RNA sequence: GUGCUCGCUUCGGCAGCACAUAUACUAAAAUUGGAACGAUACAGAGAAGAUUAGCAUGGCCCCUGCGCAAGGAUGACACAUUCGUGAAGCGUU
């Protein structure tokens, strides 16, 4: 189930609509009182934006930085053979 | 418009894009112009399509 | 990605065979702990193969 | 290349600079034991104790049959007069049943203090 | 960051796969064969058919070609190149 | 804003009720710093003595190209004599 939802993503390129209005209650650590109007919370309405189907890739990908770096241990001669 | 709109885009400023839609070239081209310039079979066979609807 | 093709295949077989010598061996052959005659060996198979051409 | 260019930026006292130098030599070849070597010592020479203590502590965790890592970090911990500490690294080592000599030097080690019932165990 | 960019090769192409069926040589009948008896007896048919199968009063010369029976170094195969009889067959063929 | 309250009740005003419920990269601007393969100028193609054909390999280099094709200078980039210190470990006289 899991690699197939990945793909579906991946497949998303071959085959170019999304419509959920979702609530999200929110607290937020510097509260105080005189912050909000005076609520330990508050509510946003999160909605996704419409995008323009005839808009372009916006921006650009292709540069390119190098491949980043703990080995583990290893734990694995005669003057004549030399 | 699209296809003006492409040559600008790239700042091909010596081509020119008449309205029945013949690609041409304002001046004598240099050498780098016209590698520049080239435009692949999708720009091409586009723009004759939309050629043929305009007759 | 690249893809084998006539003009790169003498090439690509060449390299694959410099490689094939290389890690076989090298992951074979080896105690000089060091180095051991990579750029050598393979300039012994050149040789070799220059020598097996004339005969 | 690496080396050359770690020893240029720590001769002009720029060891912040040298410390990731060796760290990226590292990453490309990390049982390559005259890098570590290289790098510890370095440490060593800026009087930075306990970088140098870490870095030995890695070098023999990653690449523990090398002798030489351990030799050279019993010997810092005795100059610096953790005999205790030392005893702790000797006895890490002696996991690993090493080698006649390593032996030997453990046993010599106890010995330069009396420690005789020690060496005897 | 993935690209909108395509390619030709890697549309869509046999999307289907193919599963073996019970005739073509489903996984369920190799499991209750005996093949060791299948083998055998294959082999001994192989074998059995195998057997089933099988004047000029004046010349310098009395006759060259005696015993002279073809000799199998076309059944020989060998490995080197410059010496197998295919090399030989080609070598002879190409140059005058 | 529209309609309706045998609304007050004239046809003016006022009241009640129903219906109708949250647009927008707000600028028609202001500022802010990478690219033209322009000319000019200097200089001037890998491999061996030279002249040249090329496939490649590697990626904090790209460009053209729909392209896993092919091109871009092979795209560019790729530069025989003769020993001894100092410290540490181990065994020995
Ligand atoms: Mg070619
Ligand atoms: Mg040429
Ligand atoms: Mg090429
Ligand atoms: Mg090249």
């Amino acid at each position: 189930v899991a690699l197939e939802k990945s793909v579906s993503q991946k497949v998303a390129a071959a085959m170019p609509k999304l419509a959920p209005a979702q609530y999200i209650r929110y607290t937020p650590s510097q509260q105080g009182v005189a912050f909000n109007s005076g609520a330990k919370q508050r509510v946003i309405r999160m909605v996704e934006m419409q995008k323009d189907p005839m808009e372009p890739p916006r921006f650009k990908i292709n540069k390119k930085i190098p491949r980043g770096p703990p080995p583990a241990p290893v734990m694995h001669m005669t003057v004549k053979e030399q | 418009n699209m296809l003006n709109l492409l040559i600008h885009r790239k700042n091909l400023n010596y081509l020119h894009l008449d309205y029945n839609f013949n690609l041409k070239p304002v001046k004598t081209l240099t050498t780098k112009e016209r590698k520049k310039s080239r435009f692949g079979n999708a720009f091409h066979l586009c723009r004759e399509v939309l050629r043929l609807t305009k007759l | 990605a690249k893809t084998v093709t006539k003009q790169r295949v003498e090439s690509h077989f060449d390299l694959e065979l410099r490689a094939a010598v290389m890690h076989d061996i090298l992951d074979m052959m080896p105690e000089g702990i060091k180095q051991n005659k990579a750029r050598t060996i393979l300039q012994h198979l050149s040789e070799a193969w220059r020598c097996w051409k004339a005969n | 290349n690496w080396i050359k260019y770690a020893q240029w930026e720590e001769s002009l006292k720029e060891i912040q600079r040298a410390r990731s130098i060796y760290e990226r030599a590292l990453d490309v070849d990390y049982r390559n034991i005259t890098l570590w070597l290289k790098y510890a010592e370095m440490e060593m020479k800026n009087r930075q104790v306990n970088h140098a203590r870490n870095i030995w502590d890695r070098a023999i965790t990653t690449l523990p049959r090398v002798n030489q890592f351990w030799y050279k970090y019993t010997y810092m911990e005795e100059m610096l007069g953790n005999v205790a500490g030392a005893r702790q690294v000797f006895e890490r080592w002696m996991e690993w049943q090493p080698e006649e000599q390593a032996w030997h030097s453990y046993i010599n080690f106890e010995l330069r203090y009396k420690e005789v019932d020690r060496a005897r165990t | 960051q993935l690209s909108k960019q395509y390619s030709s090769r890697d549309l869509p192409s046999h999307t289907k796969i193919k599963y073996r069926q019970t005739t073509q040589d489903a996984p369920e009948e190799v499991r209750n064969r005996d093949f060791r008896r299948e083998l055998e007896e294959r082999e001994r048919a192989a074998a059995r058919e195998k057997n089933r199968d099988r004047w000029d009063d004046d010349v310098v010369f009395k006759n060259c070609a005696k015993g002279v029976d073809d000799q199998k170094k076309d059944k020989r195969f060998v490995n080197d190149t410059l010496r197998s009889e295919f090399h030989k067959k080609f070598m002879e063929k190409y140059i005058k």
